[PDB]
RNA sequence: UACGGUGCUGAAGCAACAAAUGCCCUGCUUCCAGGAAAAGCCUCUAAGCAUCAGGUAACAUCAAAUCGUACCCCAAACCG
RNA sequence: UGAAGGUGUACUGUGAGGUAUGCUGGAGGUAUCAGAAGUGCGAAUGCUGACAUAAGUAACGAUAAAGCGGGUGAAAAGCCCGCUCGCCGGAAGACCAAGGGUUCCUGUCCAACGUUAAUCGGGGCAGGGUGAGUCGACCCCUAAGGCGAGGCCGAAAGGCGUAGUCGAUGGGAAACAGGUUAAUAUUCCUGUACUUGGUGUUACUGCGAAGGGGGGACGGAGAAGGCUAUGUUGGCCGGGCG
RNA sequence: AGGACCGAACCGACUAAUGUCGAAAAAUUAGCGGAUGACUUGUGGCUGGGGGUGAAAGGCCAAUCAAACCGGGAGAUAGCU
RNA sequence: UAAGGUGAUAUGAACCGUUAUAACCGGCGAUUUCCGAAUGGGGAAACCCAGUGUGUUUCGACACACUAUCAUUAACUGAAUCCAUAGGUUAAUGAGGCGAACCGGGGGAACUGAAACAUCUAAGUACCCCGAGGAAAAGAAAUCAACCGAGAUUCCCCCAGUAGCGGCGAGCGAACGGGGAGGAGCCCAGAGCCUGAAUCAGUGUGUGUGUUAGUGGAAGCGUCUGGAAAGGCGCGCGAUACAGGGUGACAGCCCCGUACACAAAAAUGCACAUGCUGUGAGCUCGAUGAGUAGGGCGGGACACGUGGUAUCCUGUCUGAAUAUGGGGGGACCAUCCUCCAAGGCUAAAUACUCCUGACUGACCGAUAGUGAACCAGUACCGUGAGGGAAAGGCGAAAAGAAC
């Protein structure tokens, strides 16, 4: 009966993507987090 | 930013001390204004965003000794 | 500085086949010789489509430990310790105990 | 024109029915090409290696098969094919 | 190899470097992937081969 | 006929009538609640330059690169 | 010439426990007296794993419905082909966007997966399959809005914003039938098209903007007229004589 | 002409039964209201936590709301079990 | 250095070598797709779209180079008004981002404690932000002491839970003085004779050398038991080497090693001779940091909560004297003692480990130890920030079971 996840990948990049991240103040902390936890996925891409 | 030019006062920060002594983080805020200082030397007018007492240190010395100073510091005025 | 290799007569000092002598077949990477007619253990060959296909029980001869092995001194007739020295310009092996060159 | 680059281009001829009924059945060859290799430079590669007349180029860039085995997956390499139909002048 | 191909001249190395791709790369590289070619070292030697003159016209 | 389909040949191929929510219609009538923008497209001249460069036709020739193209899509492939 | 661990037994101490030994195990163990502790668990709706219970019980996901024959195969209510029967038909049909991302198609394999069986499969394992000047994207244009040189403002981070530059859900060049593979087609092939560019010749010739003007360029409802997609009838055609 | 009338699509959710370890963490069946407008819907934007938004229920802000979620202060504090 | 190699899961294939242009390990080179500060413009990271100049070409075209913003900097142009300044082009030049703690500055909570709570505490802690460096900061007295004299900072131990502070509650809590670690001092607010002599900051350059490849590197057997000997058993035998690790059961002597002795063409990390673009000595006379010290008001920092409150920092309003002078000595005042602010630099002791080597554990031994002994920050969960698993061992050797 609809739900909350209706997926739409250019507002999906748009939103949580490397350069909607990389462009902020704390995007660039939130890619030097992941980067240091050491994770593949880095953002949606 | 407020921050005058000549004197480098800006805006420090401190309580706010009630009658029962509440502790309320306010800030200092210099008296700063906009003001056209004639310099007679190159004969034209300068704009600095200066406070009440730089305005005091420019009757002091001359103009053209602070703006030595602002210049050196690597400023514009 | 590979005491045992290639082309050499050596004996067995620990193993099934104590006390029993042969030339090296190939010294591998991790630190074990094959040697001929020694260790022969009964490999159950599977007959494989691609290439011959013999289709029975085969002697090889598996690999056995470097320190197990020892070259033959063929003097005094029994296992030897081997060194290096400088002959002339070039770097050679001897025995220890009957101080020759190999 | 282009001298040794042409060379890095044509990787290898494909076989396949699809390929087959090209060669007698239209006088075409397919053929995989480096990822990039643009429909002049295939055309322009064929007429100096192969050395026959070519009519065009058409041009697809195949999917990388995920493949899986005993536990880790695995992406196949892309790639790209090129159906390139050759003139009168034929023969490989 | 590369010791006799260090005395040769600018010009010259070339023609080794278009003689290389021309026949024996992509021949072999076409001859392997059709399925004539028991012989796979030569896919490797001469890849090495190339970078070697291609290394040594770099000279200035 | 591998019994799946391949190859061959192939007559007539009209009028009437009914008819959309399609199109003419980004039209016409009207009502007020008064109904994006900006390029391509046409046109006008400024700064310049005339034996040129440019513009208009007619023909010839060359080019049109790269990416997506399978399959599901009111669903057993999407969201639960 | 059998350690720890596991498992039994027979003694022994007031108790926590000790001692010796048959089986298993196949390599470590540790007297004594000291020293140090992650030092002893049945409970915390304790935490993790394994295994019980209800229990071979409920349920097997729409009340659209199956039946028989022949094939395949070890085996067929469920697969394949056949003849009936039934259900949807402004959908339970056929094409797109979004979103998935190989699920497509061929060969082979049923351990698991499928709420049963499975020769079948959107399951496993190999191989194959996505062809564009015209369709769509990219590209030229801009809306909402975003970013934003200088700039203004702000302890710092940063906020706003101009010139700009992005940003489609909108505006902007042109292709349709027909055929074909196991899987692509307005993309390949037969036929007939059109478009926008560049370069050269010939004959003419005032062209020229980041600038002006035109256009692009526009609501709601309503009404009628003219048409076609589409159907329907007759005619013509081939078959039929049940 | 109409926040006109009846009535499908579409939008909603009044009654009843069913279901309540469900087919389903809000649905099905039979009826039910609106259905040219204060309508509905796709795509893309903007508004952010004492903040937003709200034809106002303390409703809604990712199945969470009289102050979201994630991480940190942090092993908060517990005269209580 | 070297007789075997072509990394592993993992055999197979096809070839290179063998007293030495195989393989391997080093040093310095070349190569270094695309994204990413990303930097030609843009963008939904790993994509799209360009511009200007060079050489070539057979029309089709490629090829390599350069073009971000900003800051200091010169050059040339440049306005509203005459030169003008703003402003606009090019070359030179550095910055930009990332990484674990440590450190200096700018801001800065609350739970909690007080058995409630507002002063207070937690605490200038958590956190956010900026800026460094191998450390950083601090620093050569306008210091602190008691008529004795000490002589920059920094850290440690005391002094001392003392003196003080405090709803005088909770709590917080010094200094002097003494032991140590450590040591070090100078420039500018300028003139004479005289000048390269002390001093450092670079270049080449020397040995004592050490660092990234290394090489050598001692000495065991006969028996018994067992699948297998290092084990029991008997004589040995080396030790500047019995640290340690392997090998078919516990190895000083089978092998790696170990002490121990020697290593480097290059890249060097260094410390002394050291020629030297370049830098300034001895000594006269004279100067000795103003919108500052201090004050009024409001805050903060000092253990010190405005209190009788010294002292430092300041937002605001003010305002001295300037060596026949001024600050400090804990309200304040007078003689004595003390120092010279308002200008600067500065090594070491101290903090810290993302990181590359040794070496040790009365540290763990797969529910432990890192979340992670295993292809784990993976699968999986969540729009996202973010959360986050489970999963070790055949054997001595695959001899992994022909038929
Ligand atoms: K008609
Ligand atoms: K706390
Ligand atoms: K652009
Ligand atoms: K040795
Ligand atoms: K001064
Ligand atoms: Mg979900
Ligand atoms: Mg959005
Ligand atoms: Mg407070
Ligand atoms: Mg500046
Ligand atoms: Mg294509
Ligand atoms: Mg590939
Ligand atoms: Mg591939
Ligand atoms: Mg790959
Ligand atoms: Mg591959
Ligand atoms: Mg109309
Ligand atoms: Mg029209
Ligand atoms: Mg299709
Ligand atoms: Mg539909
Ligand atoms: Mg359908
Ligand atoms: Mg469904
Ligand atoms: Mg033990
Ligand atoms: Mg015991
Ligand atoms: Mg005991
Ligand atoms: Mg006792
Ligand atoms: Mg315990
Ligand atoms: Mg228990
Ligand atoms: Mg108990
Ligand atoms: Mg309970
Ligand atoms: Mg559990
Ligand atoms: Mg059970
Ligand atoms: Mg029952
Ligand atoms: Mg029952
Ligand atoms: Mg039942
Ligand atoms: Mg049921
Ligand atoms: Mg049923
Ligand atoms: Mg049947
Ligand atoms: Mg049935
Ligand atoms: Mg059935
Ligand atoms: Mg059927
Ligand atoms: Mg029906
Ligand atoms: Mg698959
Ligand atoms: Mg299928
Ligand atoms: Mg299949
Ligand atoms: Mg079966
Ligand atoms: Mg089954
Ligand atoms: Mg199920
Ligand atoms: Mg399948
Ligand atoms: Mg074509
Ligand atoms: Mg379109
Ligand atoms: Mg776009
Ligand atoms: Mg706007
Ligand atoms: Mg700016
Ligand atoms: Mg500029
Ligand atoms: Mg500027
Ligand atoms: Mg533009
Ligand atoms: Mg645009
Ligand atoms: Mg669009
Ligand atoms: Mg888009
Ligand atoms: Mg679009
Ligand atoms: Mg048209
Ligand atoms: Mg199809
Ligand atoms: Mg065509
Ligand atoms: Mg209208
Ligand atoms: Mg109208
Ligand atoms: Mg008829
Ligand atoms: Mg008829
Ligand atoms: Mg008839
Ligand atoms: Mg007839
Ligand atoms: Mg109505
Ligand atoms: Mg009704
Ligand atoms: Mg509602
Ligand atoms: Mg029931
Ligand atoms: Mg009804
Ligand atoms: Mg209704
Ligand atoms: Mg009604
Ligand atoms: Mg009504
Ligand atoms: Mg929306
Ligand atoms: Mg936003
Ligand atoms: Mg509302
Ligand atoms: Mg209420
Ligand atoms: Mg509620
Ligand atoms: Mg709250
Ligand atoms: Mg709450
Ligand atoms: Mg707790
Ligand atoms: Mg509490
Ligand atoms: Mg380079
Ligand atoms: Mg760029
Ligand atoms: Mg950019
Ligand atoms: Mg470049
Ligand atoms: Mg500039
Ligand atoms: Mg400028
Ligand atoms: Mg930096
Ligand atoms: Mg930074
Ligand atoms: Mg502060
Ligand atoms: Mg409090
Ligand atoms: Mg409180
Ligand atoms: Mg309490
Ligand atoms: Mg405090
Ligand atoms: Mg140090
Ligand atoms: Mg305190
Ligand atoms: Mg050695
Ligand atoms: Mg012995
Ligand atoms: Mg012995
Ligand atoms: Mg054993
Ligand atoms: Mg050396
Ligand atoms: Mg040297
Ligand atoms: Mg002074
Ligand atoms: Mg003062
Ligand atoms: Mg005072
Ligand atoms: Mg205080
Ligand atoms: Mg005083
Ligand atoms: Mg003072
Ligand atoms: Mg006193
Ligand atoms: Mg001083
Ligand atoms: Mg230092
Ligand atoms: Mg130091
Ligand atoms: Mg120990
Ligand atoms: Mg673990
Ligand atoms: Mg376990
Ligand atoms: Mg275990
Ligand atoms: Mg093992």
């Amino acid at each position: 009966m609809k739900r909350t996840f209706q997926p739409s990948v250019l507002k999906r990049n748009r939103s949580h993507g490397f350069r909607a991240r990389m462009a902020t103040k704390n995007g660039r902390q939130v890619l030097a987090r992941r980067r240091a936890k050491g994770r593949a996925r880095l953002t949606v891409s | 930013s407020r921050v005058c030019q000549v004197t480098g006062k800006r805006p420090v920060t401190g309580n706010n001390r009630s009658h029962a002594l509440n502790a309320t983080k306010r800030r200092f805020l210099p008296n700063l204004h906009s003001h056209r200082f004639w310099v007679e030397s190159e004969k034209r007018f300068v704009t600095l965003r200066v406070s009440a007492k730089g305005m005091r240190v420019i009757d002091k010395k001359g103009i053209d000794t602070v703006l030595a100073e602002l210049r050196a510091r690597g400023e514009k005025y | 500085a590979a005491k045992i290799r290639r082309d050499d007569e050596v004996i067995v000092l620990t193993g099934k086949d104590k006390g029993k002598r042969g030339k090296v077949k190939n010294v591998l990477s991790s630190g074990k010789v094959i040697v001929e007619g020694i260790n022969l253990v009964k490999k159950h060959q599977k007959p494989v489509p691609a290439l011959n296909q013999p289709g029975g029980i085969v002697e090889k001869e598996a690999a056995i430990q470097v320190s197990n092995v020892a070259i033959f001194n063929a003097a005094t007739g029994k296992a030897d310790r081997v060194g290096f020295r400088f002959e002339d310009g070039k770097k050679v092996r001897f025995f220890k105990s009957n101080s020759e060159t190999i | 024109i282009r001298e040794e680059r042409l060379l890095k281009v044509l990787r290898a001829p494909h076989v396949s029915e699809k390929a087959s009924t090209a060669m007698e059945k239209s006088n075409t060859i397919v053929l995989k090409v480096a990822k990039d290799a643009t429909k002049a430079e295939i055309k322009a590669a064929v007429q100096k290696l192969f050395e026959v007349e070519v009519e065009v180029v058409n041009t697809l860039v195949v999917k990388g098969k995920v493949k899986r085995h005993g536990q880790r997956i695995g992406r196949r390499s892309d790639w790209k094919k090129a159906y390139v139909t050759l003139k009168e002048g034929q023969n490989l | 190899m590369k010791a006799k191909e260090l005395r040769e001249k600018s010009v010259e190395e070339l023609n080794t470097e278009l003689l290389n791709l021309l026949r024996e790369q992509f021949n072999l590289r076409m001859q392997a992937a059709s399925g004539q070619l028991q012989q796979s070292h030569l896919l490797k030697q001469v890849r090495r081969d190339v970078a070697r003159v291609k290394t040594l016209l770099n000279e200035k």
